[PDB]
């Protein structure tokens, strides 16, 4: 508490330690002096006051090729070892081929540095990036939902609409037969993906036949002929309505139950209970979202997220199936849509 | 599962918000609540707000106010839904799943770290948080733990020495200098030129001509006699509905406000002054290790050419043979995030977290 801490410095004598991975790990005792340019480690030494007390010198040292990470917390550790001492250690800042002279005298042979090292603790991030390229078919007569299909001009058709989202550019596009209700599915999902998924980081573009972007067909390559399409029949409107399923992960009456709540479209946004989790099979799309309440506790978080994702398997749904996890509040346009007027919470 | 750490950083004009143990914040937007525009007397008790880039997106019908003025909060029910947003839309997960880390102004009032501790974890349910002081994890970040820092941002400046971990507080400086006014000067300035920047719409464009063309000169009056002999220092930029204008002088006049608050009226030290001041104020057996680990910090101190003007200049107002090193990381816009990425990922971070418990135990503390 923490163990490394726990065994330094008791008596007079020199530690060594090395920073790996957001940790400090002990230095094989006759591997002192040796130092990977990759790495960081922080040095202790201990020497008996003849008043009874001890003198603590802490010194971080700091290869030419150690990570930020690894500097960073070499350095954050000294401070809290000093902190553990009572604060009554000296800190060094120890940078390779510029060592204290105190410093190199802790090495009877002088140091010898070594090329490589342990991997850095990061993992890497460029802010606010998002790499996406994929399509989708906006389609109803009543009843519009929207499905993922291939990212290609074969997908298409003139009689409905398709979102092909390219991150921080959309593009909404409807055929000319495409009926009224597809047209404002199109319009709800575009705007849904930039201000929601996209936290507004991202611009739509409306467009139609003959009037389709550079980067559209920059995509897509040079347009053929589209086909159709037929009209939406009320047969294929009960389909998009059973296209998806409800299921509510709970522990509330004593023991673990998933329940099937609705197997029939749209659902209605009061099912989603903040004391439970829920799960919103769209699993053919390659679609399973796991709906977590504030109030519902953690055993029915774990439970929901394995009940998501045995189905893949269980109903053979096509991995790459994605499970998202949505917290109460985060949920996402492709959720949303199957909802019944959704009300947006602070409106 | 096991749990992840969050890392948000709020600040004046952005919020930089992510997860321990990356890189960089993963997402990076305006510090702004925008409401729908009216237009005279009132009639009602209302309705949404937008919060963030969607408020950029919308502002055309919509006016935008900022919860932290100078780096204090100063509106907690905005500053309440800049975090819901953070939350649940652009880190998108579950508060209460996730300890959370949160930086803090240096010399942050008691009461407003109790507050912002209070919603943390009584409105947004975390299991457990920790509140940091924004400079002092920069000075981390570049592996220090003695230095003096310089964080800028786009609303407060600060002067911060640091002394093996810890702020030296009677010695740190604020100066309510920072980039939103630069960028006002910048609109300023050019209007005088005979341009048009007066609309809150022209302000970002104004912001991205600051944030592309502008640098620190080395030496001021010299600079200003080479744009009165040629145009070798123009710099040409396309407004979206433009059209091109013209850049000259005004390029390192921006800048030079924080060497000269004068130019936009006051009474203030410049950012040097400051700087020396508060070696100054600090015990003379360290004053060697602040010379010598001047750490810039901020999106405002990445002006090219101010790390050699901040050389230049401190060098002239300290004793002559003291040794001056002006640390200007690359990444500095993020170096208050990197340094809470680092110390939330840290193994032996376990230990300090406030946790829920503990809380509903004492007043904050
Ligand atoms: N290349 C650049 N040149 C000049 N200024 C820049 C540059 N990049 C970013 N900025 C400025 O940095 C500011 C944002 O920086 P930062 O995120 O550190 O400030 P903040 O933390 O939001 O505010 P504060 O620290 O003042 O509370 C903006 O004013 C922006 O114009
Ligand atoms: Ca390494
Ligand atoms: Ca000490
Ligand atoms: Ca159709
Ligand atoms: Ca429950
Ligand atoms: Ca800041």
């Amino acid at each position: 508490e923490h163990p490394e801490f726990l065994k330094a410095g008791k008596e007079p004598g020199l530690q060594i330690w090395r920073v790996e991975k957001f940790d400090l790990v002990p230095v094989p005792t006759n591997l002192y002096g040796d130092f990977f340019t990759g790495d960081a480690y922080v040095i202790l030494k201990t020497v008996q006051l003849r008043n009874g007390n001890l003198q603590y010198d802490l010194h971080y040292w700091l290869g030419n090729e150690c990570s930020q990470d690894e500097s960073g917390a070499a350095a954050i550790f000294t401070v809290q070892l000093d902190d553990y001492l009572n604060g009554r250690a000296v800190q060094h800042r120890e940078v390779q081929g510029f060592e204290s002279a105190t410093f190199l005298g802790y090495f009877k042979s002088g140091l010898k540095y070594k090329k490589g090292g342990v991997a850095s603790g990061f993992k890497h991030v460029v802010p606010n990036e998002v790499v996406v390229q994929r399509l989708f078919q906006v389609k109803g007569r009543r009843v519009v939902r929207a499905t993922e299909v291939p990212v290609s001009w074969e997908s298409f058709n003139n009689g409905d609409c398709f979102i092909l989202d390219l991150g921080n550019n959309i593009h909404q596009w409807c055929g000319s037969n495409s009926n009224r209700y597809e047209r404002l599915k199109a319009t709800q999902v575009s705007k849904g993906i930039r201000d929601n998924e996209r936290s507004g980081r991202a611009r739509v573009h409306v467009s139609e036949e003959g009037t389709e972007p550079e980067a559209m067909l920059q995509v897509l390559g040079p347009k053929p002929a589209l086909p159709a399409g037929t009209e939406d029949t009320a047969k294929e409107d009960a389909a998009n309505r059973k296209l998806a399923k409800l299921y509510k992960v709970s522990n509330g009456a004593g023991t673990m139950s998933v329940s099937l709540v609705a197997d029939e479209n749209p659902f209605a946004q009061g099912a989603l209970k903040s004391e439970d989790c829920f799960i919103l099979d769209h699993g053919k799309d390659g679609k399973i979202f796991v709906w977590k309440g504030k109030q519902a506790n953690t055993e029915e978080r774990k439970a929901a997220l394995k009940t998501a994702s045995d189905f893949i398997t269980k109903m053979d749904y096509p991995k790459q199936t994605q499970v998202s996890v949505l917290p109460e509040g985060g949920e996402t346009p492709l959720f949303k849509q199957f909802f019944k007027n959704w009300r947006d919470p602070d409106q | 599962d096991e749990t992840t750490a969050l890392v948000c950083d709020n600040g004046s004009g952005l919020v930089k918000a992510g997860f321990a143990g990356d890189d960089a914040p993963r997402a990076v937007f305006p510090s702004i609540v925008g409401r729908p525009r009216h237009q005279g007397v009132m009639v009602g008790m209302q309705k949404d707000s937008y919060v963030g880039d969607e408020a950029q997106s919308k502002r055309g019908i919509l006016t935008l106010k900022y919860p932290i003025e100078h780096g204090i909060i100063t509106n907690w029910d905005d500053m309440e839904k800049i975090w819901h947003h953070t939350f649940y839309n652009e880190l998108r997960v579950a508060p209460e799943e996730h300890p959370t880390l949160l930086t803090e102004a240096p010399l942050n009032p008691k009461a407003n770290r109790e507050k912002m501790t209070q919603i943390m974890f009584e409105t947004f349910n975390v299991p457990a948080m920790y509140v940091a002081i924004q400079a002092v994890l920069s000075l981390y970040a570049s592996g220090r733990t003695t230095g003096i820092v310089l964080d800028s941002g786009d609303g407060v400046t600060h002067n911060v020495p640091i002394y093996e971990g810890y702020a030296l507080p009677h010695a740190i400086m604020r100066l309510d200098l920072a980039g939103r006014d630069l960028t006002d000067y910048l609109m300023k300035i050019l209007t005088e030129r005979g341009y048009s920047f007066v609309t809150t719409a022209e302000r970002e464009i104004v912001r991205d001509i600051k944030e592309k063309l502008c640098y620190v000169a080395l030496d001021f009056e010299n600079e200003m006699a080479t744009a009165a002999s040629s145009s070798s220092l123009e710099k040409s930029y396309e407004l979206p509905d433009g059209q091109v204008i013209t850049i000259g002088n005004e390029r390192f006049r921006c800048p030079e406000t924080l060497f000269q608050p004068s130019f936009i009226g006051m009474e203030s030290a410049g950012i040097h002054e400051t700087t020396y001041n508060s070696i100054m104020k600090c015990d003379i057996d360290i004053r060697k290790d602040l010379y010598a680990n001047n750490v810039m910090s901020g999106g405002t101190t990445m002006y090219p050419g101010i790390a050699d003007r901040m050389q230049k200049e401190i060098t002239a107002l300290a004793p002559s043979t003291m040794k001056i090193k002006i640390i200007a990381p690359p990444e500095r816009k993020y170096s208050v995030w990197i340094g809470g990425s680092i110390l939330a990922s840290l193994s032996t971070f376990q230990q300090m977290w406030i946790t829920k418990q503990e809380y509903d135990e004492a007043g904050p503390s």
